[PDB]
RNA sequence: GAGGUAAAGCGAAUGAUUAGAAGUCUUGGGGUUGAAAUGACCUUAACUUAUUCUCAAACUUUAAAUAUGUAAGAAGUCCUUGUUGCUUAAUUGAACGUGGACAAUUGAAUGAAGAGCUUUUAGUGGGCCAUUUUUGGUAAGCAGAACUGGCGAUGCGGGAUGA
RNA sequence: CCUAAGGGGGACUCAUGGAGAACAGAAAUCUCCAGUAGAACAAAAGGGUAAAAGUCCCCUUGAUUUUGAUUUUCAGUGUGAA
RNA sequence: GGUUGCGGCCAUAUCUAGCAGAAAGCACCGUUCCCCGUUCGAUCAACCGUAGUUAAGCUGCUAAGAGCAAUACCGAGUAGUGUAGUGGGAGACCAUACGCGAAACUAUUGUGCUGCAAUCU
């Protein structure tokens, strides 16, 4: 049925979507990319740890479907369904095609679902509490099994999923310049009506 | 008479979209 | 099945620039061609009349003929190991100046110039354009400005 | 000034629609009626797309409509005022200052009952406008209409309720 | 969904901004202006004709680059000068303007007297005819701009007056007052009526035996200068004859100089904010929306 | 001058796509408080608003590198006025001209066993390989294209050996 | 495939959204506002198009005659088309 | 300098919401015998300039306005890329050498200029 996963590592040919010219694809066996407490507020998880490819690569959406179930069965046996939010950051968009006379008319069909990561690109985060680290760091390390090639574990500078280091999100938050947005937030700009912007950001400290 | 107008460009029996639940 | 019309490969080429479609801005109606000038060519896809072919799309020409909406322009086409000279005729809203004219035409005003000059003077100059010369020497003061060492940094990861 | 004379509010126009679900000799006296009412020839609207359900199809003669401006306007509109008892709705009247209301028999308007025509309900629309709407109908230099100078619901259900002495409901 | 994004600003492409201003039809502007590319720099000539709610202006426009170049102009409200005071929209008024702005411009041309023109107004569709062994007259077309072309428009008295007056302006008689549509032929009698302005004479007449207060009213100027019905035609008859004489533009004598007019109206108008203006504004208006912090 | 590929973008169009949050009078349903009220409520799902993760050979605002068209004068630039059945309202222009002015730094570099021209005829019309770009294919000492350089047609030193 | 779906001129603005009007309802017809084209343009797709090339109206046959030049494919041969 | 007619470039000119507008101009505005077009003198046509108004159009100003335009010890000499090696690496790919070199992002500034004719406190 499946070939071995070896047929599809490589970037060989340009990218082939789902579309209105490849129609019968199936569906990626990845379907859910947010796990954990994903409605924690962004306060609550500050530390982030992320799984990054050293590869310009192809992963199959079975393997991450597979690393996916594999990291959040170890983090929630170990430290409870609450303790982290998880995301898989690499969407299959790319379909993978088939040929099984000979060469003659050899089109292959959709076989399955692939998406191209780039070197340094993320392919797992973890957004948990700190005393969670050495729990979060050995659910990546086990799911890294699931996948070819090299991946790195890396701790986050950041806070959370935000793009603001450690520091600069207190200092933000301290300032008045951070509300909440549920599991994300939203940051005040100084462009715009003035009036809405004061209005959705009562504690701005104008200097 | 009086009549003619549709300014519009209409397809076939179009009964348009909106046709649902 | 093999396709080699007209236009084709011309999606991108034939299409009017981003926010600059419809009506054309009548300066290029009232231009004025003669036997002689140098025109760039740009095929608008709006005027479908009188365009010219995809190989002209931004090849300049000398006009030859001028007629009631068209000039014709000669372009010189290589065809394997030579030129083949090119008759195209091409309606007025495909044509523009070609503005290597002005700088070559201001040169020669400008040489003109600085000859008849230096010959009031009863000195001589020299028109020959130059290409750029190494620098000469010079001296860097110091004063606000006394020189930062620098070193590579150490590595870190910001994501 | 919001008290300015140019601020008046008056009537635009009339529009008298009957929508008779067939084409034929009953769309041709609603016709007459229409015509009875305004002295106005009027024009009968056909249907842009086919519906099984509704009996139509496309281009098929379905309803009739007459504009009428003027005194002969004022004088219709209030005829049909008194069928209505002089008493609308709030919903009645839509965010741009426009209302309408539907009799269910044009013998009620007072004109003669014809056993030939029979009766047909009918649909009254009154569209309110300010002096200088002719700055979005004319040809050259069409333009919009100033915040202050716009027709709303709340201008035109006060200007009605003054002008009228009517009930505006809300039911 | 809120249609109004920024995105939809962003990609909005605004029309040419004569165009959005709903004033010039590029299409018609296309077609009049452009010139045989062998023609060169020989321009071609537009009658722009132009109704206000007071005034007609009819210009000799030739098209450049750096924008148009008037050659002649001749206002409705230079009719004074020659005799017509009131009216100054007529379809006779029209036809004024016509004949004003010909003589005008053959006068700066000197082509006056060459192609005189129809000096005996019967009514009957003409065109002006090139002399032989002379230079050709003046060639000029009609540009109307927005305004609907109908039969009886008064565009089309100023098209007679300047066809009458000498110019060469290529037109049909299908759409002058008078024409026939079912027999296909002109009632020059009705046109010359319209010239001479025979309709409001009728009018004037035809009121002040049936409603004399509504004549009082909208035939007041004609009242305080006892002008009745028929000395009308003279109105127009001596002032043709006075628009030959003496074509030439006056130009009116202003009250003030240009630089006391610019002074006067540059002490109106507001001018904008410093940038440390608004940014002190903007900082009061901070300050001040912190009394509904609840 | 032309271009629309790489990169880039998606709180920009189109299309795909993950997650919450706050709202609204077609909320789509379950249980209410209902006697009904639909008049509220608990809930889930829709949309809307401001956000969020990830994408495109047959998407795109922007937009390279390499490559590509034209020009760099004497057949040039300027002045005056001749020809015509073409053109202008014209004594306006168009083209081709008579007469006059601008002298070797005559208007970039570099090179040039010098430039231009004609006739006639052979063989050939199975190709293949290497870097880089690249399509089908799981792939292949597989099949197919782009630019250049090579082998064929070529010996010589090296890669033991080898188109 | 089309006597218009060709040609000329003129008037209008399309898809769609919101708010309103007896029967009438998600869908009949009418009204205002909004509406960069999200429609439509015979057809496959791309391009192009808004006082238009779209919708509607009026008049027409330039879808005519004589033969050359030219563009594309190109050997700078033919055919088709322009 | 304001305003009108005709324009060039075609948003630094557009969009939203407020506020103001002397003179003239423009506008709204009044009327239906006549030319003319409509279901409707609403649009178009004609007449009056006579009865009225700056409410609207138009113009200017305001907005940590949207958009747009411009600039850069912004990001970034990053991504990409011409050229080179008997460079690294099993590979995927990566580093280096002589050259070329973005976009997003960020910050700041700005928000039509102007030609011909006419006219005006
Ligand atoms: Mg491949
Ligand atoms: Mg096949
Ligand atoms: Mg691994
Ligand atoms: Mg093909
Ligand atoms: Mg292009
Ligand atoms: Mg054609
Ligand atoms: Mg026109
Ligand atoms: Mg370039
Ligand atoms: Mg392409
Ligand atoms: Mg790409
Ligand atoms: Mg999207
Ligand atoms: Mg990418
Ligand atoms: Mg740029
Ligand atoms: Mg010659
Ligand atoms: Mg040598
Ligand atoms: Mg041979
Ligand atoms: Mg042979
Ligand atoms: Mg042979
Ligand atoms: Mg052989
Ligand atoms: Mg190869
Ligand atoms: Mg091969
Ligand atoms: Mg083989
Ligand atoms: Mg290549
Ligand atoms: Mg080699
Ligand atoms: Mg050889
Ligand atoms: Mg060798
Ligand atoms: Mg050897
Ligand atoms: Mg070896
Ligand atoms: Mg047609
Ligand atoms: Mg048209
Ligand atoms: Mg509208
Ligand atoms: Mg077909
Ligand atoms: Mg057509
Ligand atoms: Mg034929
Ligand atoms: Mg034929
Ligand atoms: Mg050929
Ligand atoms: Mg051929
Ligand atoms: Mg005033
Ligand atoms: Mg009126
Ligand atoms: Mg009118
Ligand atoms: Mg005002
Ligand atoms: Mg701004
Ligand atoms: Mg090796
Ligand atoms: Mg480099
Ligand atoms: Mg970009």
């Amino acid at each position: 049925a499946r070939r071995p996963a070896r047929c599809y590592r490589y970037c060989k040919n340009k990218p082939y979507p789902k579309s209105r010219y490849n129609r019968a694809v199936p569906d990626a066996k990845i379907r859910i990319y947010d796990l954990g407490r994903k409605k924690a507020t962004v306060d609550e998880f500050p530390l982030c740890i992320h799984l990054v490819s050293n590869e310009l690569e192809q992963l199959s959406s079975e393997a991450l479907e597979a690393a996916r179930i594999c990291a959040n069965k170890y983090i929630t046996k170990v430290s409870g369904r609450d303790s982290f939010h998880l995301r898989v950051r690499v969407h299959p968009f790319h379909v993978l095609r088939i040929n099984k006379q000979g060469m003659r008319g050899a089109w292959g069909k959709p076989h399955g679902l692939a998406a191209r990561v780039s070197i340094g690109q993320i392919i797992m985060s973890a957004r948990t509490k700190d005393s969670n680290k050495d729990v979060v760091i050995e659910g990546l390390r086990r799911a890294r099994y699931k996948f070819p090639g090299q991946q790195k574990i890396i701790i986050s500078k950041k806070w959370g999923f935000t793009p603001l280091n450690r520091d600069e999100y207190i200092a933000k938050k301290t300032n008045g310049e951070v509300i909440d947005d549920g599991a994300y937030v939203k940051f005040l700009s100084r462009k715009g009506n003035l009036e809405a912007n004061l209005q959705q950001f009562p504690n701005y400290q104008y200097s | 008479t009086s009549s003619k107008k549709s300014d519009a460009a209409p397809a076939s029996a179009d009964p348009a979209k909106a046709k649902k639940k | 099945g093999k396709s080699r019309g007209y236009r084709s490969g011309t999606r991108y080429a034939f299409q009017r620039d981003f926010k600059k479609h419809g009506a054309i801005p009548l300066s290029t109606y009232l231009k004025v061609y003669k036997v002689g000038d140098i025109v760039d060519i740009k095929a608008n896809g709006s005027i479908q009349k009188g365009m010219p072919h995809k190989y002209y799309h931004g090849k300049t020409g000398i006009v030859y003929n001028v007629t009631k909406s068209s000039v014709g322009v000669i372009i010189n086409k290589v065809v394997g190991n030579r030129y083949i000279e090119k008759r195209v005729n091409l309606r007025v809203e495909h044509v523009k100046h070609s503005a290597c004219r002005q700088e070559f035409l201001n040169r020669v005003k400008s040489n003109a110039a600085k000859k008849r000059e230096a010959k009031a003077n009863g000195e001589t100059v020299y028109l020959k354009r130059q290409a750029a010369k190494p620098r000469g020497s010079r001296i860097i003061s110091t004063e606000g400005n006394i020189p930062q060492t620098l070193a590579p940094v150490a590595y870190e990861t910001f994501i | 000034k919001s008290q300015n004379v140019m601020r008046e509010l008056r009537i635009e126009k009339l529009v008298l629609n009957i929508c008779v679900g067939e084409s034929g000799d009953r769309l041709t006296r609603a016709a007459k009626v229409l015509e009875q009412l305004s002295g106005q020839t009027p024009v009968q609207s056909k249907a842009r797309y086919t519906v099984r359900t509704f009996g139509i199809r496309r281009n098929e003669k379905i309803a009739v409509h007459v504009t009428v401006r003027g005194p002969k306007a004022e004088e219709i509109l209030e005829r049909g005022l008194k069928v209505k008892e002089y008493q609308l709705r709030s919903k009645n009247f839509s965010a741009t200052g426009n209302f309408g209301f539907g009799i269910d028999e044009h013998i009620d308007l007072g004109i003669k009952y014809d056993p030939s025509i029979g009766i047909y309900g009918m649909d009254f629309y009154v569209v309110m406008g300010r002096a200088g709407a002719r700055v979005t109908r004319r040809k050259r230099a069409r333009s919009t209409i100033g915040n202050s100078h716009k027709t709303n619901k709340e201008d035109t259900i006060q200007w009605f309720k003054t002008r009228y002495d009517a009930e505006v409901l809300d039911k | 969904k809120e249609f109004r994004t920024s995105a939809y600003h962003s990609r909005f492409q605004t029309p040419f901004r004569r165009r959005q201003e709903g004033k010039t039809d590029y299409y018609q502007r296309k077609r009049l202006v452009t010139q045989h590319k062998a023609k060169y720099n020989s321009p071609k000539y537009r009658l722009v004709v132009r109704f206000t709610n007071k005034d007609i202006i009819a210009q000799i426009v030739s098209a450049h680059i750096t924008g148009d170049v008037v050659f002649t102009a001749a206002y409705a409200h230079e009719l004074p000068r020659y005799g017509i005071k009131y009216g100054l929209t007529n379809w006779s008024a029209a036809y004024a303007v016509g004949l004003l702005v010909a003589r005008r411009a053959l006068q700066k041309l000197g082509l006056d007297e060459t192609y005189t023109g129809v000096e005996e107004v019967e009514g009957e569709f003409e065109l002006t005819e090139a002399v032989e062994d002379g230079p050709r007259p003046f060639k000029v077309f009609l540009d109307i701009g927005l305004q609907r072309t109908t039969t009886g428009a008064r565009v089309f008295g100023v098209l007679k007056g300047a066809s009458d007056g000498g110019l060469y302006v290529p037109h049909s008689p299908n759409r002058f007052p008078g024409w026939d549509i079912e027999a296909e032929e002109l009632d020059a009698e009705l046109l010359r009526k319209y010239i001479f302005g025979g309709h409001v004479a009728e009018y004037m007449e035809e009121l002040l035996d049936d409603d004399e207060e509504k004549y009082k009213s909208i035939f007041k100027n004609y009242i305080e200068e006892e002008i009745e019905s028929e000395d009308v035609e003279e109105i127009y008859a001596n002032a043709h004859e006075a628009i030959r004489a003496d074509p030439s533009f006056k130009p009116t004598e202003k009250k003030f100089t240009k630089e006391q007019y610019k002074a006067e109206s540059k002490k109106y108008r507001q001018q904008k904010l410093t940038r440390a203006e608004r940014q002190a504004k903007v900082a009061k208006k901070i300050a001040e929306f912190k009394a509904q912090q609840e």
